[PDB]
């Protein structure tokens, strides 16, 4: 089905690959070439997931986990049940997320749009890949990456945050959390003031965006305008996630110590 | 390089915007500030005015005071020498009172009554700030969303230094006022309850953090891939959907099989970011209180 | 329900629950019920129902919005359906940028300017913009506007400016005939010597839809001219 304004836009072109092939939706889905790659990755990786589900003897998804490779089987293939599986799921997820990335730049196209959201998308994809690949292969293992279980990949985080002492002291640990909490920050505060414009006091028409300046402007003394906001929402997310990768890429790999003691740069200067 | 609408290209100026009057009382309104050239490039150029009546001085005073009493603290550490506080400033920490001093405002100033002193101040210049935030939003006739967003971080803030200690019977629960310090507080705290990824509510409270910067990473891009239709006009879109509200839709309905409006996009985004801090608040308060070991508590339950 | 932390996870997520309920409907506002692409309603709509409707009071006595209500065009779209089953592309049925279908698509919005919180024009030529001037950055006015062909459509006689955000939205271009047509300012690229535009070539210029008054623009015409102008990058790709 469409939504009410939506037939007008569903025109022939914009695919990337496949011509007219694939140009063509399911329900609301558009499909293109990409989207018949995003479903054979998927669905693969998900049945890969299924028979690592029996292999390990569980139905329970709280329960059931694909580990990596043990670390002495460094940068190699692996057999299926001692992080082949692993190894085969890592491959469809990165195949899944790139088709997604390339379905969603066709789909920019034929809405004759900017590209913006799949080239932020594409930061997600790369913090995951600094996790399961540039780190693992930095530092000469697959077993460093994390499992792929809903609580073993947080005693993962766990492990491997308590093997460098408090990561809280890790400086691009603090830049990337500084944006994560700013970020939700804005989040909130670009929620409410559009929200609180539309929707003003009882008896009142509706606000402008001369209001939401003006309020901003009345509260701390600047508005950065309604195009800034949401190119401070999109910075402050990015920069979360690229300073997350840049946190881990230096960590096991050129930093191996506590991260407690990169500090005293500072306090043993004589 | 086809233009992305990240960086404004062409800067414009007129007078200055002073702002919509509306019930404002136009004392406490400042002159106008300078225009920042640097600013503009990236949002608005105009600094100012801002608004300063009764509760913004009362939560200005009050919050210097905080600060200020941090501060004092800091150079009597660093023994009056500005070279070790300049040094050490990440290192310095106002704590609370020792377990025995108990809930009592008894301990002495350099054991507890300063920082029962410094939070004392902040807590009058965060709820007068919240007020402003509601009184600035009444004075133009706005809803009272930001007020009660603010209340979500608030909780957080007051469960950790105030509901908490008092539920535990101490001041010495609460955290400490210094950079590190109350970094090291956080790891300790995770470590003395039981390993807090296994408080459930920790897990939500990141799940939205995470889904803050997912959603607006997802909302920042849409709206600049729309901006060629004028999509940052969200309100005017939201009274006349126009072709920047209908494409974002689309793009979103075809990717993900479902889609926002103008509107209720930031009805997502406001409670995205708010269970934040509520999700996270609750976890706290029960941390200690009512369970002492999450990782145990998470086991026997299932 | 075991202990008082269970009682609350297990209220929390029935919370939730209920918030992503209420959510989803809110965001039905707009567009719903969902249609066959013969425009009739379609059978399954989700599980997830209607809103009931809400009421905006626009200000300086625009009117009343109440939403949802009854949608439509209010306007022809030129395409034709291609399969009996669904899901097929539609056919543009005559020139699709003229026509303002696919990417050149605009909405039937109002036939008035978007007004500040004044009531005054929103968007205004900067010769009728009490105090307006340029700050910083390249000044495009007189330079040459280049389409995607690589040759000129004409000159920036102007710039329209949002008045209360302070804001470069569209540039003013002559045209050979001497008549003007405004270009999104996302859409066009400011250099040392020129204005690039990539989405259209050099005499797709004179295509973009025209404003009835030399200083205001409604938002319908709005729609028109940027929903031609982005239509071009994919109906004017030939040319590139
Ligand atoms: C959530 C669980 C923990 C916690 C865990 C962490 C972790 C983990 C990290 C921080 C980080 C920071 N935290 Mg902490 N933090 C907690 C509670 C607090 C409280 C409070 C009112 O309770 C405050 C004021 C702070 C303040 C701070 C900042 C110093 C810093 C960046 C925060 C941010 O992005 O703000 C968003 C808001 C804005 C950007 C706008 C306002 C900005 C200013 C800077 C806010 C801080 C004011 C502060 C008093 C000024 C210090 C001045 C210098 C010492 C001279 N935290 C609780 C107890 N916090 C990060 C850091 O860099 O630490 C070194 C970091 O890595
Ligand atoms: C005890 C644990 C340690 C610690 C150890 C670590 C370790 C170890 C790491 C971090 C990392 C991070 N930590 Mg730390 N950290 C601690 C304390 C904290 C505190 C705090 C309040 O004290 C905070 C706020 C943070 C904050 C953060 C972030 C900066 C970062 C996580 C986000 C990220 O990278 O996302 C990036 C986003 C992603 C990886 C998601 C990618 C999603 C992909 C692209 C697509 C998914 C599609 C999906 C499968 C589809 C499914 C189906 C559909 C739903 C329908 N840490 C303590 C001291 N921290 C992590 C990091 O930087 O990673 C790079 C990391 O590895
Ligand atoms: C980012 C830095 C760390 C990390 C640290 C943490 C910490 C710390 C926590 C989580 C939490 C979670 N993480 Mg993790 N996590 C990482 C990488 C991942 C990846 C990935 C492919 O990169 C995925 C899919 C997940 C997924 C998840 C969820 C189980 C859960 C909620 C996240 C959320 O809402 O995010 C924002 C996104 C959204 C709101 C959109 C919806 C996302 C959906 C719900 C993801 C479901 C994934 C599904 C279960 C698995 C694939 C399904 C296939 C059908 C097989 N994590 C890396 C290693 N993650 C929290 C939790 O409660 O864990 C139990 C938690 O406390
Ligand atoms: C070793 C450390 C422990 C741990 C210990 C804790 C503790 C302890 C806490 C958290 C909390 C949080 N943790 Mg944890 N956390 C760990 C691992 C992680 C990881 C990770 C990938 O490893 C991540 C992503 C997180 C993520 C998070 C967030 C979801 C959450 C904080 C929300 C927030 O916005 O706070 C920041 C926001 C605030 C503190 C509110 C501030 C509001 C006040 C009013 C602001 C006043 C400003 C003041 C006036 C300054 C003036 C300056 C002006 C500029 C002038 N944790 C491990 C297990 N975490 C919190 C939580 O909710 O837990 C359930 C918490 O208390
Ligand atoms: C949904 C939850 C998220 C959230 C929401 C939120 N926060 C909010 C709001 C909302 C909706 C507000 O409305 C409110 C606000 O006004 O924002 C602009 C606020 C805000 N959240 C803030 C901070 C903050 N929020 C945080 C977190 C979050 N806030 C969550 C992630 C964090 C952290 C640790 O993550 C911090 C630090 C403030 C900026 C602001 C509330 C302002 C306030 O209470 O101020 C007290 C008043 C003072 C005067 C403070 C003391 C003064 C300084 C210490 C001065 C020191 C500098 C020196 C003296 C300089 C001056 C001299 C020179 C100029 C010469
Ligand atoms: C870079 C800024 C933030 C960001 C941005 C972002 N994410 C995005 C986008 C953007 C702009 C999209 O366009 C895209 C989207 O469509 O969102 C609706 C996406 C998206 N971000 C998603 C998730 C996600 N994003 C996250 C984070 C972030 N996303 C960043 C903080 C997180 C976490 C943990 O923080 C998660 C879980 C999806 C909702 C979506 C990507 C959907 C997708 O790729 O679908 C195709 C793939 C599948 C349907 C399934 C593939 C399955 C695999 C083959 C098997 C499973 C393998 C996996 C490794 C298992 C993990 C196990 C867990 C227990 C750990
Ligand atoms: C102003 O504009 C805006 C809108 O519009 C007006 C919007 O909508 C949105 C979009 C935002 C929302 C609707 C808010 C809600 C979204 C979140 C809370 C973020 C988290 C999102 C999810 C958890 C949804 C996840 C679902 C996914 C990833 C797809 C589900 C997959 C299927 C069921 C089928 C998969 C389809 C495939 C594999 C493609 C191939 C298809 C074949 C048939 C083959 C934004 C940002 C916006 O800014
Ligand atoms: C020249 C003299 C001027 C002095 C210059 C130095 C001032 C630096 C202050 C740092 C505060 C540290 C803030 C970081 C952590 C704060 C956490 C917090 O507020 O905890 C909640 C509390 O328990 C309930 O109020
Ligand atoms: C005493 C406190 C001093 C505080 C000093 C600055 C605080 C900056 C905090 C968060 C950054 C997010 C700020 C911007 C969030 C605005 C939300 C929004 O929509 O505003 C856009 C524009 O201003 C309307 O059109
Ligand atoms: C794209 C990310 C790469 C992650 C892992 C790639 C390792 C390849 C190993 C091949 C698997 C060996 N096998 C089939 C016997 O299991
Ligand atoms: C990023 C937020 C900080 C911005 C605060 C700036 C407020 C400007 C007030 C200037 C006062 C003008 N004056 C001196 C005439 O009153
Ligand atoms: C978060 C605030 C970021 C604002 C910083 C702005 C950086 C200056 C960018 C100048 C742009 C140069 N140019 C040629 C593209 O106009
Ligand atoms: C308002 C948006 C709704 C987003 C939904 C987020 C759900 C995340 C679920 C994570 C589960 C955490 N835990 C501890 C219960 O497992
Ligand atoms: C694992 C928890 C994550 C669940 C979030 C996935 C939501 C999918 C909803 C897609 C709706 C598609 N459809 C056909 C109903 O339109
Ligand atoms: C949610 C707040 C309710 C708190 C109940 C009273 C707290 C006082 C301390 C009780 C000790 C809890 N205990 C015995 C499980 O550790
Ligand atoms: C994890 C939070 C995201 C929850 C996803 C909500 C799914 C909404 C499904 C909307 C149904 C689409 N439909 C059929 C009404 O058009
Ligand atoms: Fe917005």
């Amino acid at each position: 089905a469409l939504l009410s304004f939506e037939r007008k836009y569903r025109v022939p072109g914009g695919t990337l690959v496949g011509g007219n092939l694939f140009d063509f939706w399911v329900g609301p889905f558009y499909v293109g070439f990409f989207g018949v790659a995003t479903f054979f990755f998927a669905a693969l990786g998900i049945i890969l997931i299924a028979w690592s589900a029996v292999l390990q003897g569980t139905w329970n998804p709280q329960l059931i986990s694909v580990y990596p490779p043990a670390l002495e089987y460094g940068l190699g293939g692996a057999p299926l049940a001692k992080g082949g599986l692993w190894q085969i799921i890592t491959i469809c997820a990165t195949g899944a997320f790139v088709s997604w990335a390339l379905r969603e730049v066709e789909i920019c196209r034929k809405l004759g749009i900017g590209y913006h959201i799949p080239f932020a998308f594409a930061f997600a994809i790369l913090a995951y890949l600094t996790l399961v690949l540039f780190r693992p292969v930095m530092m000469g293992a697959w077993g460093y990456a994390f499992p792929y279980g809903i609580w073993t990949h947080l005693d993962w985080v766990s492990n491997t945050g308590y093997t460098y002492g408090n990561f809280h002291y890790n400086p691009a640990h603090m830049i990337a959390i500084t944006f994560f909490f700013t970020n939700a920050l804005a989040l909130a505060l670009h929620g409410a003031l559009v929200l609180s414009a539309a929707n003003p006091e009882k008896g009142k028409e509706m606000r402008t965006p001369d209001h939401e300046d003006t309020f901003f402007r009345d509260l701390v003394g600047y508005s950065i305008g309604t195009l800034g906001i949401h190119r401070l929402g999109l910075l402050l997310s990015l920069s979360a996630v690229f300073f997350s990768a840049l946190c881990m890429i230096i960590t096991g790999t050129i930093w191996f110590d506590q991260w407690v003691d990169w500090w005293q740069w500072w306090v043993k200067l004589p | 390089a086809e233009y992305q609408n990240i960086f404004t290209q062409v800067q414009v100026r007129g007078p200055a915007d002073l702002g919509m009057t509306e019930d404002v009382n136009l004392a406490n309104r400042s002159g106008v500030g300078p225009f920042s050239t640097l600013l503009g490039w990236f949002g608005n150029a105009q600094l100012g005015p801002i608004y300063l009546g009764s509760l913004g001085v009362l939560s200005l005073f009050s919050g210097l005071m905080w600060f200020f009493t941090i501060g004092i603290w800091f150079w009597y550490q660093a023994g009056w020498n500005p070279a070790v506080f300049l040094r050490d400033l990440f290192f310095f920490s106002l704590e609370p009172p020792a377990p025995e001093y108990g809930l009592s405002f008894a301990a002495p100033l350099k054991e507890g009554g300063l920082w029962l002193i410094a939070s004392f101040f902040m807590f009058v210049a965060v709820w007068s700030w919240w007020g402003r935030t509601y009184l600035r939003a009444q004075a133009l006739g706005m809803g009272k969303h930001t007020a009660w967003a603010f209340l979500s971080a608030i909780w957080l803030w007051m469960v950790l230094g105030f509901i908490r200690p008092i539920l535990m019977g101490s001041w010495s629960e609460a955290v400490p006022y210094g950079i590190f310090s109350h970094l090291d507080w956080t790891n300790n705290f995770s470590l003395v309850h039981g390993n807090l990824f296994y408080n459930p509510f920790h897990g939500l409270s990141i799940a939205f953090l995470y889904g803050s910067a997912l959603l607006f990473a997802m909302h920042g891009a849409t709206i600049l891939a729309v901006s060629r239709f004028g999509g940052e006009r969200e309100l005017e879109q939201i009274a006349d959907r126009g072709t920047a509200a209908e494409r974002a839709a689309l793009f979103w309905r075809w990717t993900m099989g479902f889609n926002a409006t103008m509107e209720g996009i930031h009805r997502w985004a406001i409670w995205m970011a708010v269970l934040v801090t509520l999700t996270g608040g609750i976890g706290i308060l029960l941390s200690g209180t009512v369970v002492d070991n999450w990782y145990v508590w998470g086991q026997n339950h299932g | 329900n075991f202990d008082l932390a269970s009682l609350a996870i297990y209220s929390f997520w029935i919370f939730l629950a209920g918030l992503i309920y209420y959510l989803q409907t809110e965001n039905m506002r707009e567009g719903y019920p969902l249609e066959n692409e013969d425009g009739t309603p379609a059978a399954n709509q989700g599980p997830f129902p209607l809103p009931k409707p809400k009421t905006f009071i626009l200000p300086h006595g625009r009117g009343t919005l109440t939403v949802p209500g009854p949608e439509s065009e209010d306007r022809p779209i030129a395409l034709a359906r291609t399969a009996v089953s669904e899901g097929f592309p539609h056919a543009p049925t005559g020139d699709p940028m003229k026509d303002g279908v696919g990417p050149a698509s605009w909405v039937a919005r109002r036939d008035l300017p978007e007004l500040d919180g004044h009531g005054h024009n929103k968007i205004k030529p900067m010769k009728a913009a009490a105090g307006f001037h340029v700050s910083a950055g390249k000044n495009p006015i007189g330079l040459p506007v280049r389409g995607c062909d690589l040759e000129i459509a004409g000159k920036v006689v102007d710039i329209w400016v949002d008045i209360p955000e302070q804001m470069a939205r569209f540039l003013e271009v002559e045209l050979k005939d001497g008549s003007t047509r405004l270009l999104p300012m996302q859409m066009v690229k400011v250099q040392s010597n020129r204005v690039h535009v990539n989405a259209l070539s050099s005499d797709l210029f004179a295509g973009i839809p025209t404003i009835k008054s030399p200083t205001e623009v409604t938002l319908l015409e709005e729609d028109k001219i940027c929903g031609y102008v982005a239509g071009g990058l994919m109906y004017a790709a030939p040319k590139r």
